[PDB]
C-alpha cells in the first residue's frame, strides 16, 4: 500500500538522521565497509538497515 | 389424538429491555474489541519474555496498572459487562448501570455498534407440533438433531402431521427406513430416505406403516442477522461460563443447553422478533465475557 | 476473442487461413446442448433464473462425432468464440486450417450431404444477432462453393427472407470481391457507449459481455499488436499488405 | 551480440528458439518480469475519495 | 435376513466433471483468498470509521468501484463462483462460465491451486450394512454419532454382522451395556463396554442376548487430503448458506445435512477416489462463498 | 434393582507419570508455540511468492534448513513430541526421550511452563449411576448429549435415582414430556419440561409414570484449568490424528471417542485431580501435534 511505503520511507529517514547526529552510533569500521563501493556513509547504512 | 412439542420451545421467558440503544450497543462492541486485545497481548507477553504488552492492554481495559498484590479483575469495565449480561437475560434483573458509565466506556475505542452487518446460521430444529392419531406413540428427543420415534399399533397405516414453524429457512428429514412425506392436499411420492423441506410450505403429512418403529432425524438452518464480530464458538463458551458463574440465576426464567436453543426459542415466542435483537447483543456480550474471563480468571 | 474482433471479410478469411482446426475443437467436457436449466443471477433476482443452454453459447458443449458436429463446431467458434467436444478426430484433419476444411477437397472430408436448414436450426439461428447470421452465411457459402452446391445455397436464401437481405456479397474464388466487401462483421470491439462491469441475465448475453470486457483488456495488453507504432517489428511474412491474396483466390 | 550472428539470420526465429540460443551460450536474462501492483488511496477531505 | 443401512450413504448422486483443471483450481483459491480480504476490510472499516478499506478490497474482488443506489453483490467474480459451485454439486447442473472469464479471474492474485497440501478429519460414521436374523430388529439413526438399537425376540442369542466399509480409518464402538464383538471366525471375547476397530479387519459379529435392547454408539474418523487454507467451520457455514439460497436445488440430486455427510457419501460410492477430488474443490469454493455473503449481506 | 452407567466412565486406565516436570512442561509449551508459527508461515508464504517465512519457521522448529527431495519430517522436535504423547497416555508406554534432550529443545523459545492459568469448558455428561426398580427398563446412550430412555411396565409409578457425580458444575435436563424431579427426601414439584441442577446438591429422584416411555436429555458443563493457548478445536483434531497414527496402541488401555470423554473419565477416577493435571499437558501436546502434522504431512 502507498500508506505503508510512505510511512516506512519517512520513518527510515528520521532514524538515519538521528543515529548519525552528534556522535554516530555505528563506528568508522562499519562505515568503511559500507562505503567501499563509493556510496556515502549515510546511504550505505540506510540500505543495510532496510 | 396426541400432541408432541420440543422441550426447548416451551415458555420462553421475557428478555430485558435495557442497554439496547446505540450508546449501549457501542459499549458491548468496545468490550469485545478490548477483550480480544487482552488475549492477544498475553500471548505476545509470553513469547517476548516481557510483560510490557500485557500492561498496556490491561491499562486500556481496566484504567489501572496491573499490580502483583492486587487481584486482576478487569476494573469497572468488567463489572459493567457482567451487569448488562444479567439485564439482557430477564426483565426482572436490576439493570443498575448508569448511562454516564456506559457512555464513557464506549469512548475507549471507535466502533459502529451495528448489529445487522452480517448473518449467522443457527442449527436448532423447531418442531412446534407433531399431531398423531390414536394407537400411535410419538417421542421427540434432542434440539440440534431431533429424533422422532413413531410406533403404529393400530390395524392400518396412520397419517402424522409435522409442524416446523414459519421461521426456519430449511429442514432436512432423514429416516431409518424409506418413508412417504407430502404436503397437505398433495399426492404421496415413492418412499425415499431423505426429504428437503421449506417450513413455510404448510404442515407435512407422514405415512406411518404398521410394524417396526420409524425414526426421523431432523436438521434445520436459520439465518439471524448478527454483527460482523460475531463468533459462534466464543459465544457458546461464554454462555456456558455465564451459567456457571450465576449470571443467569434469576427468578421465573428458563434455562437452555446452548445459546442456539436460547435464540431460537425466543424467536418462536409470540412477537418473537422483538426479542431476537436483544438476544444478539447478549451473544456479543457473552463473547466479550469469555475472552475477558479466560485472560483474567477469578 | 481474436476471431470475434475481426470486422471485415478480408480479416476474417485471413484469420481462418492461419488458424488450424484444433482451435475450433475444445477439449473440455462441457454439458449437453439443449436443456432447460436454472442459473444464478444475484445482481437482479433472488430466485434462480430459468434459461436454455445452446450450442452458440461461449462455453464448450458436448458434440456429435459425425461430420455434422465438426462443421457445427467450426461455426460456433466463429460466432461464439468457443467450439465443442469432438475428440479423436485425427492429426491429419486437425492440422489443416479452418479455410481448408471449408473450401478445399484435398482435406479428405466429405460434406456434400449437409443440410443448411438443419444446421441453422441446430445452431439456433433465431437467437443469433445480425453479425452472427452474416458470419454463419459466410461459412455456408464457402461450403457450397467447395461442393458445387451454389444453386442450393441460393434457394435456401430465397426461402429465408431475412437471411437474403443480410447475405454477404463475395465470390468464394475471387479475391477482388473480398477486398471490395464493406460488411461489418465485428462482434467485439472498442465500445462507443458506456460499458460497465455488470452481469447479464441470459447465458449468451453474459458470455458475450465477458468477451467484450476481455477484448478491452486485450486491447491495452502487451499481447495486442499496435500496427501504428510497431509496424517495422512485424515479420515480413505476416506483415499487412495492400496486395494480400489468399492462396488460390 | 552474444551468439555472433546477424539480424537477418535470426529474423524468423521465435522467442523459444531465441531463448535456447542465449541460454546455451550462458546468458540467463531472457525473461520478462511482471511488476507488483501497489494499492493506493486518496483521503477524501472536501471531495469524495479515489 | 434383514438389511439396514445408513440413510446418508444411500444413492450418492454423481458430482460434476467440469472446472477441475489447474486453471479452475487457481480461480477457486484466488476467490477464497480475496474473500478473506473482503471480510477483514469490513472489520477494519468498522474500527476506523472509514469506508476506504472496504472500498479498497471490494474493487479488487469485483473489479468495480462501489456506487450508491446499486446493490453490492460481488461483481462478475460472485457470478462465476456461485455458478461454478452448482456445477460441482451435480452433473445435471449446467456449465455456463466461459474459459476466458476463469483465466482472467485466476490472474487477480498469485496463489497455488494445490488441493493436497494438508489433511482434515471427518466424523461421519459409515455403516454400509447391518445383517440380522429373522427374529431381531435393528434401527440405525444419526450420522456424526450412529446409534444402532437391536432387540432380540427369539429363543436364543443371535449374531448381527456389522460392515463399516473400507474407507474409514478407526471406528470406536460404545454400548449401553457390555457386549461381545469379534471378527469373522474368531472366538468371542468377554463382554466389554467399548471396542476400537479397524474397518479393514472385516465384517464384525455382535452377540445379541435375549432380553433388554442393546444400543451401540459408533464414532468414526477418516483422513482426506485438503489444501492448507481449508477451514471446516467456514466450509460448513457455506454449505448451509448455499442450501438456503437454493443453489443446490437441482433435479435428481440428494440432499445432505452437512458437508461431512456429503464428502463421506461420495467417498463410499464407486469411483469415489475421483469424486472426492471434486468435493474438496467444492468445499474451498463454499468457504469463499461463506465469507463473501457475510461481508455483503441482503435482508 | 438395576444399575445403569455411562460407557465412557467405566474403567479409566492409569496415565503416564513422566515428563511432568517444569522443564518438560516448557518443552510442550515451546512445541505448541513453534508449531503454531509453522502453520501461520505457510499461509503468509502462499500470499506472497517467497518461501522465506516458511524456511525461517521450519529452521527454528527442526534445527535444519529445509531441502528439496526430502520428506521434511520435523527434525528432533517432531520425534520428541511424538514420544511424549505416547508416554502421557499410559503408564505402560516407555519413556524414551532423555531429560537432556527435553531441556535442549525447551531452550529454543522462552515461554512459561504454567499450564493452569486459564480454564476451559468440557461438555461430557457424567451419569455415574441410574438406579431403577424391578419392573423398569433404563437405557443410557451418548456422551456429549446423554439420552436416558425409561419405561415403566409396573402397576404404579416408580422412583428412579440419578447420580451425576460431584465434578460437573451444571446439568440441564430436558424431557420428551414434562416430568417431576426433586432431591432426596424432598417434595416433588409440578411437571416441568426443563431442569437446571448442580450435581453437588445430591442424588435426584425422577417420577416415572405408567405408560409411554419418558426420555431425558442431559447436558453438562465442567470447567478445567488449562493454559491460555488451549484451543478445543485444535486439541480434538490432534486426538483423532493421534489415534489414527497409532501412537495410543498400548496393551491394557481404554479408548475414547474424543479428548473430552478422556479427560472427564480421568477426573472421576480415584486420583482425579492428579490425573487431570497430566491430561491437560497431553492436550497441549496434541494441539502442537495437529498443527505440526498439518503443515508437514508424512
Amino acid at each position: 500500500t502507498s500508506g505503508s511505503i510512505i510511512n516506512h520511507a519517512n520513518n527510515l529517514n528520521k532514524v538515519i538522521n538521528h543515529v548519525f547526529a552528534d556522535k554516530p552510533l555505528i563506528s568508522e569500521t562499519m562505515l568503511k565497509i559500507l562505503t567501499i563501493d563509493g556510496t556515502t556513509g549515510k546511504d550505505g547504512y540506510r540500505n543495510w538497515l532496510d | 389424538a396426541n400432541r408432541a412439542t420440543s422441550a426447548f420451545l416451551d415458555n420462553p421467558h421475557p428478555v430485558g429491555v435495557n442497554y439496547v440503544d446505540e450508546g449501549s450497543r457501542q459499549f458491548v462492541a468496545v468490550a469485545e474489541l478490548l477483550a480480544s486485545k487482552l488475549i492477544d497481548s498475553s500471548r505476545e507477553s509470553d513469547e517476548s519474555n516481557s510483560d510490557v504488552p500485557f500492561v498496556q492492554a490491561y491499562s486500556k481495559f481496566a484504567d489501572d496498572n496491573p499490580r502483583h498484590l492486587r487481584v486482576k479483575t478487569g476494573g469497572k469495565m468488567a463489572n459493567a459487562l457482567t451487569n448488562v449480561i444479567r439485564s439482557y437475560y430477564s426483565i426482572n434483573a436490576p439493570a443498575i448501570v448508569p448511562q454516564v458509565e456506559i457512555d464513557r466506556l464506549a469512548s475507549k475505542a471507535t466502533v459502529s455498534g451495528d448489529m445487522y452487518n452480517s448473518y449467522a446460521i443457527f442449527n436448532s430444529v423447531p418442531i412446534v407440533e407433531v399431531l398423531s392419531p390414536a394407537r400411535t406413540t410419538v417421542s421427540i428427543v434432542g434440539s440440534d438433531r431431533a429424533d422422532v420415534t413413531m410406533l403404529n399399533t393400530g390395524a392400518g397405516a396412520a397419517n402424522i402431521t409435522f409442524n416446523f414453524g414459519q421461521i426456519a429457512e430449511t429442514v432436512i428429514l432423514k429416516g431409518s427406513v424409506p418413508f412417504q412425506l407430502a404436503r397437505l392436499n398433495q399426492p404421496m411420492p415413492a418412499a425415499r430416505f431423505t426429504y428437503k423441506l421449506r417450513p413455510l410450505d404448510g404442515p407435512f403429512i407422514v405415512v406411518l406403516p404398521v410394524g417396526n418403529p420409524l425414526v426421523i432425524s431432523a436438521t434445520a438452518a436459520t439465518r439471524i442477522q448478527v454483527p460482523l464480530a460475531f463468533n459462534k464458538a466464543l459465544v457458546e463458551s461464554g454462555f456456558q461460563t455465564a451459567m456457571n458463574d450465576g449470571l443467569f440465576d434469576i427468578q421465573n426464567v428458563n434455562y437452555y443447553s446452548s445459546f442456539d436453543e436460547f435464540i431460537i426459542s425466543q424467536y418462536h415466542a409470540q412477537d418473537g422478533i422483538n426479542r431476537v435483537s436483544t438476544c444478539v447483543i447478549l451473544g456479543l456480550a457473552l463473547q466479550a465475557y469469555d475472552q475477558m474471563r479466560r485472560a483474567l480468571p477469578v | 476473442m481474436d476471431v470475434l474482433s475481426k470486422g471485415s471479410l478480408k480479416e476474417l478469411l485471413a484469420h481462418l487461413e492461419k488458424t488450424p482446426l484444433e482451435e475450433a475443437i475444445s477439449y473440455r467436457i462441457g454439458t449437453v446442448p439443449y436443456q432447460n436449466v436454472l442459473i444464478s443471477r444475484n445482481e437482479y433476482y433472488n430466485q434462480l433464473y430459468p434459461d436454455t443452454t445452446s450450442l452458440i453459447d461461449g462455453v464448450s458443449r458436448e458434440g456429435q462425432r459425425n461430420v455434422n458436429g465438426l462443421i457445427m463446431s467450426i461455426i460456433s467458434y466463429v460466432v461464439s468464440g468457443s467450439g465443442h467436444y469432438i475428440p479423436n478426430i485425427g492429426f491429419m484433419l486437425l492440422r489443416r486450417s479452418i479455410l481448408d476444411i471449408l473450401t478445399k477437397h484435398d482435406t479428405g472430408l466429405v460434406t456434400n450431404n449437409l443440410n443448411y436448414g438443419i444446421i441453422a436450426r441446430n445452431l439456433t439461428v433465431s437467437k443469433m444477432n445480425c453479425e452472427q447470421r452474416k458470419r454463419m452465411l459466410i461459412c455456408f457459402k464457402l461450403l457450397a462453393y467447395k461442393d458445387g452446391n451454389q444453386n442450393d445455397y441460393e434457394i435456401y436464401l430465397n426461402q429465408n427472407i431475412p437471411l437474403k437481405q443480410i447475405a454477404p456479397n463475395f465470390i468464394p474464388g475471387d479475391m477482388r470481391t473480398v477486398i471490395h466487401n464493406q460488411d461489418q462483421l465485428a462482434i467485439v470491439g472498442i465500445p462507443a457507449y458506456r460499458l460497465t462491469q455488470s452481469t447479464e441475465l441470459s447465458i449468451r448475453d453474459d458470455n458475450a459481455k465477458s468477451y467484450k470486457l476481455g477484448y478491452v483488456d486485450w486491447y491495452n495488453s502487451n499481447s495486442f499488436l499496435r500496427e501504428r507504432s510497431e509496424f517495422n517489428l512485424i515479420r515480413l511474412k505476416d506483415r499487412d499488405t495492400k496486395y494480400g491474396k489468399l492462396n488460390g483466390w | 551480440f552474444l551468439t555472433n550472428t546477424t539480424y537477418d539470420i535470426v529474423n524468423n526465429d521465435t522467442i523459444d528458439v531465441l531463448k535456447m540460443k542465449l541460454r546455451n551460450q550462458g546468458w540467463p536474462f531472457v525473461e520478462r518480469y511482471n511488476a507488483v501492483e501497489i494499492d493506493m488511496s486518496v483521503e477524501p477531505l472536501r471531495s469524495p475519495g479515489q
